[PDB]
């Protein structure tokens, strides 16, 4: 399969940056999706996840209250609204397929190659 | 939250030598582990799932084992292709958490 | 939509377009809900399964025995049929894998799953009954086979019936469907020397007491 | 007339005709009882209602 | 053997299976020591096996 991250770049603190991920080779609407954060200091962190039908979400406490995660299955697309950005959010972001629909059962088998978000 | 502790953070060995790493959980997580291999410039590849099930396309050199709070990973006799940072991940509960990463160098 | 419950739960190729609900209050099928089992056979305890799924508090699907890593000694790609076509291609049920001999052998199969995550797990599987011994040699190699499935509350040994049957959807043979609920904390095992169709996907769930099924063209 | 949450329909296969017929028997008995009692309740109360009104003006 | 019901009404077919008390009967009536029976239709399929026992 393929997952392709889009959006990214250099922004100043405050404001927001919008990321998205395009899915191909699978029935996107059948799977839960998530975002993973790869910081230069902390090897692998986690940001947020959404259930296959979009009914439920879960956020890292570190982004909870700021970030919004959403999806549109008819477009095979995952979105992340990186609101209220800070310097600490600089990282490579990756989208991934969980191989389950409900968060509790699963395996994060396939990750896209990511995009870089820099805040400065 | 359950935080994985990975050790050593850096490992080196010569080709053909036997390489192992260890990782521990702060809570009993049964066998809910996913071991990853990150080659420079790439998203990490999942190599072992459910602590010991070798993933498709991953050579027999790789193997995992353990339960509860103490898990291991081996790459058997080390080959040049295996330079990577290896990571712990578990999915016992939410949030899913990662280990620090072990850098494996070959020489 | 146009699918019935058997179609939906087994993964009839034409039910692929349906979304997955996390919960529901009742099930609605149309009077024209014709897409069910596409490979003819006996769906066992179908009515009880329909009742259990009628009202669900929580439901999720997960891959249970990954297609590419669970059966390195069996062929998971040749298990297709004209009875379940998809866009003109031979295909098969989306939630099942029909394993056939690899090369010229069918090594004894032994697999298990432990439900240690807390919800009840619904596992479905099926058994193939060839029309001739010539199919048994082409698909399983072993001439004398058996299938065994079990859990703490289930145990059954099955044996294939090779016979020429009237053709249904051009098939001279049949494939039966079986299912069970694996309680949290339990284990389900499979063993076979041939003729077993193994689950690929399984469902985790919680039943909301029970409701009912409406057959209607009245829109939602 | 306080009811609870129920699901009326039941499904049976072709070798369960006797059970489906029992289910029908159950539905039919309840239907005849309610239809009849409801008709009597309406007819009886309508007469009593009209007498009540006649009483008050008397 | 087979029969095709191409005349329009539902057809009721009955049959039975013999279970000998001894192998000596199996040799007298069927000859074949190891036998089976199979019956089917688009909605029916069953393989039967005899039970030889003294009852
Ligand atoms: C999904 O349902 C349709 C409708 O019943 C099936 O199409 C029929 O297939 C039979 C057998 O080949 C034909 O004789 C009919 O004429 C077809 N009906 C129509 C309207 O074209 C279809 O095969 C089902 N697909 C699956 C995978 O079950």
């Amino acid at each position: 399969v393929q997952l392709l991250e889009s959006g990214g770049g250099l922004v100043q603190p405050g404001g927001s940056l919008s990321l998205s991920c395009a899915a191909s080779g699978f029935t996107f609407s059948s799977f839960a999706m998530s975002w993973v954060r790869q910081a230069p200091v902390k090897g692998l962190e986690w940001v947020s996840m959404i259930s296959a039908g979009g009914g439920n979400t879960y956020y890292a406490d570190s982004v909870k209250g700021r970030f919004t995660i959403s999806r549109d299955n008819s477009k095979s697309t995952l979105y992340l609204q990186m609101s209220s950005l800070t310097a600490e959010d600089t990282a490579v972001y990756y989208c991934a397929k969980s191989d389950s629909s409900g968060f509790q059962y699963g395996r994060r088998e396939f990750w896209g190659q990511g995009t870089l978000v820099t805040v400065s | 939250d359950i935080q994985m502790t990975q050790s050593p953070s850096s490992l080196s060995a010569f080709v053909g030598d036997r390489v192992t790493i260890a990782c521990q959980a702060s809570q009993d997580i049964r066998i809910h582990l996913n071991w990853y291999q990150q080659k420079p410039g790439k998203a990490p590849k999942l190599l072992i799932y459910d602590a010991s099930n070798l993933e498709a396309g991953v050579p027999s050199r790789f193997s995992g084992s353990g339960s509860g709070t103490d898990f291991t990973f081996t790459i058997s006799s080390l080959q040049p292709e295996d330079i990577a940072t290896y990571y712990c991940q578990h999915y016992h509960n939410l949030p899913r958490t990662f280990g620090g990463g072990t850098k494996v160098e070959i020489k | 939509g146009k699918c019935n419950i058997a179609g939906w739960i087994l993964g009839n190729p034409e039910c692929e377009s349906l979304s997955t609900a996390s919960s529901w209050s009742y099930i609605v099928e149309t009077p024209s809900s014709d897409n069910g089992t596409c490979y003819p056979g006996d769906f066992i305890d179908y009515e009880e399964l329909r009742e259990q799924l009628s009202s669900v508090s929580s439901f999720e699907r997960f891959e249970i025995f990954p297609k590419t890593s669970s059966w390195p000694n069996h062929d998971s790609n040749k298990g297709v049929t004209a009875a379940c076509p998809h866009a003109g291609a031979k295909s098969f049920y989306k939630n099942l894998i029909w394993l056939v001999k690899k090369g010229n052998s069918y090594p004894k199969l032994s697999k298990s799953y432990i439900n240690d995550k807390g919800k009840e797990v619904l596992v479905l599987w099926g058994i193939h009954h060839p029309s001739t011994s010539a199919d048994q040699q082409s698909l399983y190699q072993n001439a004398d086979t058996y299938v065994f499935v079990g859990s703490s509350r289930y145990s059954k040994k099955f044996k294939p019936e090779i016979a020429i049957r009237p053709k249904v959807r051009d098939q001279e043979g049949r494939m039966n469907y079986y299912w069970t609920l694996v309680e949290p904390g339990d284990k389900i095992t499979f063993e076979a020397t041939g003729n077993l169709v193994v689950p690929r996907y399984a469902f985790a769930m919680e039943r909301n007491a029970g409701s009912g099924i409406i057959i209607s063209d009245t829109p939602v | 007339m306080n009811t609870q949450f129920t699901a009326v329909g039941k499904e049976f296969n072709h070798l369960e005709k006797r059970i489906e017929n029992l289910n029908k028997k159950v539905d039919d008995g309840f239907l005849d009882i309610w239809t009849y009692n409801a008709e009597l309740l309406v007819l009886l109360e309508n007469e009593r209602t009209l007498d009540y009104h006649d009483s008050n003006v008397k």
